[PDB]
DNA sequence: GTAGCACGTGCTACTA
DNA sequence: AGTAGCACGTGCTACT
């Protein structure tokens, strides 16, 4: 139910922190 | 956005990167 | 605890800032 | 990091541009 | 019913 | 030993 929710929005910090990952790689 | 703001800079830095 | 809470809110909002910066310097 | 990550970019940015 | 957000914690990591 | 930094859990508005 919730812990539905709360899996979710781990996916979705690990979807930021990979654009966050990203965005690093194209700066030197 | 945050999602959006990351997405905008990263992509604008590939392409200004790439001239 | 309340003490770190606090730094932490502030922390936060540091980089809310340094994430508004970034999308004001790309056009 | 994640705000090193900002800065850096936001001061390549700048200074590309 | 999901996406974006910010909060309150606890854990590792770095600073004088 | 305090202060950063990170990720989780979680209870919000708001959109599509
Ligand atoms: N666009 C959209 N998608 C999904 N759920 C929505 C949307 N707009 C409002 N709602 C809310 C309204 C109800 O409380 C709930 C029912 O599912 O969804
Ligand atoms: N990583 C990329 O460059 C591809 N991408 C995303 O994931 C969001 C916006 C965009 O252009
Ligand atoms: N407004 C600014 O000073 C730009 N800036 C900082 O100060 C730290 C690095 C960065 O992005």
């Amino acid at each position: 139910k919730r812990a539905h929710h709360n899996a979710l929005e781990r996916k979705r910090r690990d979807h930021i922190k990979d654009s966050f990952h990203k965005l690093r790689d194209s700066v030197p | 956005s945050r999602a959006q703001i990351l997405c905008k800079a990263t992509e604008y830095i590939q392409y200004m990167r790439r001239k």
